[PDB]
């Protein structure tokens, strides 16, 4: 047209003449058609970019910004802001102290990365990211959201940026974030830039260190699900390099409450951070066992019935707070009190699998510990159904999922536990054992040989079972076991022998 | 007394694993076309 031909004087103006024509190109931008005239002048395009970046007014930068957003509206449109250069430019921006600038800056960027092949690579290029993550100390909520987006989109299915991020101290902003915003898109949009971290092994931890798991746990009962989602699968994927923080109350208090969500994922998602959350860390089982942990996860148990992809994590959490804190017998009285004993035993049955068997009798070994829980679980038939996995167990390496050693350890710990009862020992030797616990002594795993050395420690106590034993020459592995390696293992031998020879 | 009293608890290493609906809210969720919106706003202050 002759809207060309003025374009034209247009990409001039190169002295204090530029600050009004950048006034003038910026207001042409704004018309439909009149954004068109200017596309097909690469001279001006290039121009505008020019300006911008160079331009030291603060005022012509936000009409050259403008510019282009405008024209990031179209397929065609953005196609030439990539090639005019823009995006280095528009990234360079991302530094000005204007507001209306960085607002342009950042949307127009946006658009780019969704649609504009090749912005991308671009935009990493230019050091974008790096940019944008010291932007997130920026205030507007709105643009908070829209930069944390950008992330998103350069972060995905790009591991170089996940670390690039993680470098940059995108981590610690992006939790501060989640700390202190309750406005649902920023919330969403952040939770999803961390979740595509949180995929990343150096991640991981520095999500962590930063307060990720309590910043998270704020928001379990928002009630945007897509929200909920986002915190619980990165909460979950999070839980295993999480057990040494402190400050994890508020965390704890909630996932117990989700045990009794109607919805399934949610409870089994709920019950593995639970079961993460509680290896080792002492203060995180007391608050668990606090909270009501134990009578939640029986519930829960209970409620999945064959239900493994719920009762195996709720298992192992209840295995972990059953042993080894302040609180442990409590819990372990509490299993009792909340009618846990039979659903437990019954889980040692088919249909379960040797993942969740393994769980079981791990729990039922702590379970024992408790002296009120001896005869209960005599009772429920726990020895004989401990004998026949161990017997099993025990064929199987005379000759998968789990390994029947962990099987053949577990279930002999188990009954070394029930062996502190007399009359589980009358049971015990009862199902004609001592032989396999004698010749369990042989085993080449040191594990092995410790509790079988432990349960035939305990049933020597008694004359008659000690008179067995040594019938079935146990004298002579455990004389030898006397200079085992492993610490226990000597210990036990030692403690059978002297049992052994008392008249 | 509990004598294992080192024993570890054993983690569960989570990831993307499995089917990709099982590790999604059960229930149906349904609330671009989102963030189009908020860019609209900024736009507007701008000015």
């Amino acid at each position: 047209r002759a809207i060309p031909e003025l374009t034209k004087l247009l990409n001039d103006e190169d002295q204090v003449v530029v600050n009004k024509a950048a006034v003038m190109v910026h207001q042409l931008s704004k018309k439909e058609a009149s954004r068109h005239a200017i596309m097909r002048s690469p001279q001006m395009v290039s121009a505008i970019v020019r300006t911008m970046q160079n331009t030291n007014d603060v005022e012509t930068a936000r009409c050259t910004a403008g510019t282009l957003h405008n024209l990031s509206h179209h397929r065609e449109g953005l196609l030439a802001i990539f090639k005019s250069g823009g995006i280095p430019a528009l990234v360079k921006m991302l530094g000005s102290p204007v507001d209306s600038v960085l607002f342009y800056a950042i949307t127009t960027l946006h658009n780019l990365l969704l649609h504009q092949e090749g912005a991308k690579m671009a935009v990493r290029l230019a050091g974008g990211l790096q940019k944008m993550v010291a932007l997130l100390n920026k205030t507007n909520v709105k643009f908070l959201a829209i930069t944390t987006d950008c992330l998103q989109i350069l972060a995905y299915g790009n591991q170089e940026s996940k670390l690039i991020i993680l470098a940059s101290g995108g981590p610690q902003a992006l939790v501060n974030i989640m700390r202190t915003y309750t406005y649902e898109k920023l919330l969403w949009t952040t939770s999803r830039v961390l979740k595509v971290l949180s995929v990343c092994s150096s991640n991981k931890p520095a999500i962590v260190e930063a307060g990720g798991m309590q910043a998270l746990g704020l928001h379990l009962t928002d009630p945007s699900q897509r929200l909920v989602q986002n915190c619980l699968w990165t909460l979950r994927n999070l839980s295993d390099a999480a057990t040494k923080q402190e400050g994890m109350e508020g965390l704890l208090g909630t996932l117990v409450q989700l045990l009794g969500s109607d919805d399934i994922n949610v409870v089994t998602c709920a019950a593995g951070i639970l079961s993460n959350l509680t290896c080792n860390n002492y203060k995180n089982k007391m608050m668990v066992c606090q909270v009501g942990g134990i009578e939640a996860l029986v519930r829960t148990v209970l409620r999945a019935g064959d239900r493994e992809d719920i009762t195996e994590p709720a298992i192992c959490a209840l295995r972990h707070l059953t042993s080894r804190h302040q609180e442990a017998e409590m819990a372990q009285n509490a299993v009792r009190l909340h009618y846990g004993l039979p659903v437990v035993v019954k889980l040692l049955h088919p249909p379960s699998h040797w993942p969740l068997i393994k769980a079981t009798v791990g729990l039922i070994r702590n379970l024992a510990l408790c002296p009120a829980n001896h005869a209960p679980l005599r009772e429920q038939g726990a020895i004989p159904r401990l004998v026949q996995l161990l017997v099993r167990a025990h064929q199987d390496t005379q000759r998968e999922g789990v390994r029947m050693e962990e099987i053949v350890e577990g279930c002999t710990g188990a009954l070394h536990i029930l062996a502190r009862d007399v009359h589980n020992r009358i049971v015990i030797r009862g199902l004609n054992t001592i032989p396999l616990f004698v010749q369990l002594l042989y085993s080449p795993i040191e594990n092995i040989q410790r509790v079988a050395a432990g349960v035939l420690c305990e049933l020597a106590q008694d004359k008659e079972a000690a008179e067995a034993i040594e019938a079935e020459g146990a004298t002579a592995p455990l004389t030898e076991l006397l200079h085992s390696r492993n610490e226990g293992v000597a210990t036990y031998a030692a403690a059978v022998l002297f049992r052994m020879s008392e008249d | 007394g509990d004598p294992e009293l080192c024993a570890t608890d054993e983690m569960i290493p989570f990831k993307d694993e499995g089917d990709p609906q099982k590790e999604k809210i059960f229930a149906e969720i349904s609330h671009e076309g989102d963030l189009a919106d908020i860019k609209s706003s900024l736009v507007n202050e701008s000015e």
